[PDB]
């Protein structure tokens, strides 16, 4: 295995709020990024 | 809703510390980083230090490497900058601002804050001196002179230049001091006469500082 | 690492469009980003153009920055309006500021500089110091470079020069003051204090005795 592999998982784990397009990245503490913005809809008569 | 203060400034003689503490309001304080810049009187900026988002990442210049040491705490929305063994060559201002990324690797500024003002010198009061600058050999272009008095290793500010008692103000100028390397205030003052008038006028030149408690008369 | 230059000043009449450039000394331009800061006197600095051509929010528009490649320089060419805004203006790549040019909104007309040099008296070369003053008066704006050679060279050590500050006439003037010796004075033949108000250039020349 590499032998700083798992090291740099953590740096990568807990440093995150890079600021971009999509907004704040920051990745919790088992994968799956946190916090994304979301948009409800609704049918209105074959309509979104 | 971004604003920025910084105090902690403030007279220090050489060889002493000094601590200076930066407050914020308004924005997260948990989602950007902070630099702290410095300019120069007369001179540009330059960079001094910057913290990373909560820790670690900590950028040191060349000269400041070592000497200095820069801490944050995100509780209480603060930047520390603490100072020892300071010198002569960086006294200037100091800008508590803030990045635009969740680091420094950008090296980004926006919206900077007031700055202060901490002196690295040796202040003592010295009396003036007062030496007479002379007019050329008997050569004019316009029919006047070009002769005055010039006063230096005076401090503090201000001094009382006057001549002939006062009596004499029409073509008498003179300049704000400048501030020399040593820490102390000089200037001059030159008086515009006609140069028929030199051989045969004598000008006495009156200075005052009230600090040094000095009044000297001088002949050109 | 290198070192960026910008002309120390500019200066035009209300109503025309400027271009105000820095260049990189080495290496590619375009390799690194550049900034531009705006600072009024007295004031603190804020951002007007980052990351390259980048307008920031508040920023009215009519501001653009260009970082064609060229002769190595990043302008910025700001159309026509003076108003108020007139100040230092700084060029930032990485770690390292320009140099700091100023624009000036121009009121009276231009006036050349008037030049006095005085050689250090005996009086003072008896103290074993000896210090040469050069002043600046009547000019405008308040932009001048001063510099003293000694014959065959520019000098720098122990030379300084005050800033210029408004006159009463809504001019300018400044002094200089160069401290040396009485045995480098002796020693050389002659020293010359060059000024320079954008670009016009007037040296005087003075010697011992």
């Amino acid at each position: 295995i590499w032998k700083t592999g798992p090291l740099f998982k953590r740096v990568l784990m807990s440093s995150k709020y890079a600021d971009g397009v999509t907004g704040r990245v920051e990745f919790n503490e088992d994968g799956d990024r946190k916090f994304a913005n979301y948009s409800i809809m609704n049918l209105q008569n074959r309509k979104l | 809703e971004v604003q920025l203060v910084e105090s902690g400034g403030g007279l220090v003689q050489p060889g002493r510390s000094l601590r200076l503490s930066c407050a914020a309001s308004g924005f997260t304080f948990d989602d950007y980083a902070m630099h702290w810049v410095r300019q120069v009187p007369g001179k540009g900026l330059e960079w001094v230090s910057g913290i990373s988002w909560s820790s670690g990442s900590i950028g040191y210049a060349d000269s400041v490497k070592g000497r200095f040491t820069i801490s944050r705490d995100n509780a209480k929305n603060s930047l520390y900058l603490q100072m020892n063994s300071l010198r002569a060559e960086d006294t200037a201002l100091y800008y508590c601002a803030k990045d635009r990324a969740s680091s420094w690797y950008a090296y980004g500024m926006d919206v900077w804050g007031q700055g202060t003002l901490v002196t690295v010198s040796s202040a003592s009061t010295k009396g003036p001196s007062v030496f007479p600058l002379a007019p050329s050999s008997k050569s004019t272009s316009g029919g006047t002179a070009a002769l005055g008095c010039l006063v230096k290793d005076y401090f503090p500010e201000p001094v009382t230049v006057s001549w002939n008692s006062g009596a004499l103000t029409s073509g008498v100028h003179t300049f704000p001091a400048v501030l020399q390397s040593s820490g102390l205030y000089s200037l001059s003052s030159v008086v515009t006469v006609p140069s028929s008038s030199l051989g045969t006028q004598t000008y006495i030149c009156n200075v005052n500082h009230k600090p040094s408690n000095t009044k000297v008369d001088k002949k050109v | 690492n290198f070192m960026l230059t910008q002309p120390h000043s500019v200066s035009e009449s209300p109503g025309k469009t400027v271009t105000i450039s820095c260049t990189r000394s080495s290496g590619s331009i375009a390799s690194n980003y550049v900034q531009w800061y705006q600072q009024r006197p007295g004031s603190s600095p804020t951002t007007v153009i980052y990351d390259d051509n980048q307008r920031p929010s508040g920023v009215p528009n009519r501001f653009s920055g260009s970082i064609d490649s060229s002769s190595n320089s990043a302008s910025l060419i700001i159309s026509g309006l003076k108003t108020e805004d007139e100040a230092d203006y700084y060029c930032q790549s990485t770690r390292v500021f320009g140099g700091g040019t100023k624009l000036t909104v121009l009121g009276q007309p231009k006036a050349a500089p008037s030049v006095t040099l005085f050689p250090p008296s005996s009086e003072e070369l008896q103290a074993n110091k000896a210090t040469l003053v050069c002043l600046i008066s009547d000019f405008y704006p308040g932009a001048v470079t001063v510099a003293w050679k000694a014959d065959s060279s520019p000098v720098k050590a122990g030379v300084e020069t005050t800033t210029p500050s408004k006159q009463s006439n809504n001019k300018y003037a400044a002094s200089s003051y160069l401290s040396l010796t009485p045995e480098q004075w002796k020693s050389h033949r002659s020293y010359s204090c060059q000024v320079t108000h954008e670009g016009s250039t007037v040296e005087k020349t003075v010697a011992p005795t």
